[PDB]
């Protein structure tokens, strides 16, 4: 009798994160007041088994 | 983003945007062969056969 047995397994994976938050505020005395900000997020993932 | 005028006219804006996206792949193969052979016997005719 003869036997053999291969198993090979791989897994990848990557995970991304972007975060952007820019504020900007012109307060004068109390005249004028122009606030802004934005922001920016990104999450990506990726998994790849065999 | 937020805007005071003369301390009397006041404005904001907020907006926002927010995209998920998903995507999966599974894929499975499974190949099975089974070979069986069974030689028992070999019959053979006597050579003084009529």
């Amino acid at each position: 009798q003869e036997d053999h047995v291969r198993s090979s397994f791989l897994l990848d994976n990557q995970n991304s994160q972007n975060t952007v938050t820019a504020s900007a505020g012109i307060a004068f005395l109390n005249i004028v007041n122009f606030k802004v900000e934005t922001d920016y997020i990104s999450q990506t993932s990726l998994t790849k088994d065999y | 983003t937020e805007l005071a005028l003369f301390s009397r006219v006041n404005g904001k804006f907020s907006t926002e945007f927010q995209r998920m996206k998903t995507l999966q792949v599974k894929d499975q193969a499974v190949t099975t062969r089974v070979q069986v052979r069974n030689r028992i016997y070999t019959v053979k005719t006597t050579p003084t056969s009529e």
